[PDB]
RNA sequence: CGGUAAUACGGAGGGCGCGAGCGUUACCCGGAUUCACUGGGCGUAAAGGGCGUGUAGGCGGCCUGGGGCGUCCCAUGUGAAAGACCACGGCUCAACCGUGGGGGAGCGUGGGAUACGCUCAGGCUAGACGGUGGGAGAGGGUGGUGGAAUUCCCGGAGUAGCGGUGAAA
RNA sequence: AACCGGAUUAGAUACCCGGGUAGUCCACGCCCUAAACGAUGCGCGCUAGGUCUCUGGGUCUCCUGGGGGCCGAAGCUAACGCGU
């Protein structure tokens, strides 16, 4: 159920801190504000979502980010309520392209977990019942859904590029498709997938990054409910 | 005053293509609408047609390009990537059938005006004429 | 390279390169797109004239028509032989030599093309210039005039210093 | 400027202090040079934007000129930078 539930709340975004390049998904400035042509979304909606029912059925992995404000939860949620990996307090330098060495954290995290549930869930030097005890809390915070992820994902799916471009990067150095909500903001010439849309309303992040985790289970079988998102949603 | 109408065309043509525009508005001659026919038929450009702008008539240009393409950099390759004067206003460059350069061991033109009218490098070579060498597109 | 451990000097042995030769000096083209036609440059590396005005010169918008100078094409003449090049011969080989073949810009001549450049005739209004109405400005020249300050002179009042420096004189 | 003195200093033909001619100003006539600098000749056409500002015009959130600045797409550059 789309079309109205776009124009609700999500339309238009931003004034003058704008990209020429996204001159085209813009209906109008009127007001003073950047309006955004709805039909258009959903134009780059279905071609998006083809490449999501595909990517999924064939079983691939795609890998959620979103540091920022609005997204920061939401992202944490939609991601698991899809079994999907994530990266949602800060993308590190080369989580795609240092990967292998980025890896041996969470090698070396879930060594923790080993020693949490131990002969050593009590014993150990006792100021290592911090050291480590606590050095598995930037582990914890950091490597939540990135923990999940064993091979280069399949696609990325990033919530404002802009505010990410550091991974998108990454991406297409390494030929990953990059799928992103975008707005006026940012350049769309290197997103691969493009979700025209407003990249700041936490109605519009939830509205949309939920949707395309209808069709990543929905390609699957036993979809659920309107899901754990609207997290203080006023 | 607008010295070279040919070079500003073929210029107006490189600088367009090279921010990736859809269509071109040059200002309008009848030795101008010649080489973009020569252009078109070659498949350099999609085409062209007439217009009106202002009461006065300009040409609209629409050119072609490659597919998008892969990692970092997803600019198309250009369909035209070569496109420059050769006889000019300062030193006019005049060839006879003989002399006819052949562009990139054949992957590219050569526009060339003859007495039987504007053509391409083998047109010419073929109709055994020469003349004033125009340009070249590769 | 050489200042007591020298594959760089001098001799040894050995090794490398050419060989009836091998080295050296001079001169030429090369590499040198390092005078850049092909094929370069000038904010800070060498390099924008101190600025204007404009002479000659170079360059010149859109459309049509005449001419055919530039330019292109076809024929034809010229382009000696030697040389260079490809063949096939002759001195036992080759060097040398011979026979034959194949080319070519440039120029005269006849004929032809007219897109581009030239020229001549006529047209347009997008370049340039003018009209009308309006604007801001320490743009320039002339005269005139105003107040604050310093210096000097006259008057009042008034006393032992002032000034000056890092400190002083 | 010069010059005549007071200083300072190993010296001090200087920097600091006290004086002081040419000159600085005006008329007319010469000289013709400069880090005469944007170290960027003149003109025209083309190629994202954002922001501040001078002066016009309109239908006066802003739009359309002409000038003055900064940031920066594409591209350029040995680089630093340049970038309607
Ligand atoms: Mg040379
Ligand atoms: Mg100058
Ligand atoms: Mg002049
Ligand atoms: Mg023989
Ligand atoms: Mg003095």
């Amino acid at each position: 159920v789309k079309e109205l539930l776009e124009a609700g709340v999500h339309f238009g975004h931003e004034r003058k801190r704008w990209n020429p390049k996204f001159a085209r998904y813009i209906y109008a400035e009127r007001n003073g504000i950047h309006i955004i042509d709805l039909q258009k979304t959903m134009e780059e909606l279905e071609r998006t979502f083809r490449f999501i029912e595909d990517l999924a059925m064939r079983g691939g992995t795609i890998l959620f980010v979103g540091t920022k404000k609005q997204a920061q939860d939401i992202v944490r949620m939609e991601a698991e309520r899809a079994g999907m990996p994530y990266v949602n307090q800060r993308w590190l330098g080369g989580m795609l392209t240092n990967f292998k060495t980025i890896s041996q954290r969470v090698h070396r995290l879930e060594e923790l977990e080993a020693l949490f549930a131990s002969p050593e869930i009590e014993e150990r030097p006792k100021k290592e019942q911090v050291r480590l005890k606590h050095e598995l809390e930037r582990l914890q915070k950091y490597l939540s859904g990135f923990r999940l992820l064993k091979r280069l994902p399949d696609a990325i799916f990033v919530v404002d590029p802009t505010k990410e471009a550091i991974a998108v990067r990454e991406a297409r150095k390494l030929f990953i498709p990059v799928i992103a909500l975008a707005d006026t903001d940012s350049d769309p010439d290197l997103v691969d997938y493009i979700i025209p849309g407003n990249d700041d309303a936490i109605r519009s992040i939830q509205l949309i990054l939920s949707r395309a985790v209808d069709l990543i289970i929905q390609a699957r079988g036993g979809v659920v409910e309107p899901s754990p998102s609207y997290a203080l949603v006023q | 005053m607008l010295t070279d109408p040919i070079a500003d065309m073929l210029t107006r043509i490189r600088n367009a293509t090279r921010v990736y525009k859809e269509s071109t508005d040059v200002p309008a001659s009848r030795f101008k609408e010649e080489i973009l026919r020569i252009l078109a038929r070659e498949g350099f450009i999609k085409g062209y047609e007439r217009v009106d702008v202002d009461g006065k008539p300009y040409l609209r240009v629409y050119l072609k390009y490659g597919p998008r393409r892969q990692g970092p950099d997803p600019r198309p390759e250009q369909v035209i990537h070569h496109i420059r004067r050769i006889s000019k206003p300062g030193r006019r460059v005049y060839v006879g059938v003989k002399e006819i350069p052949r562009v990139r061991r054949g992957l590219g033109i050569a526009i060339l005006s003859t007495s039987k009218g504007v053509l391409t490098d083998r047109e010419a070579r073929k109709l055994g004429v020469g003349g004033e060498l125009i340009c070249e597109v590769w």
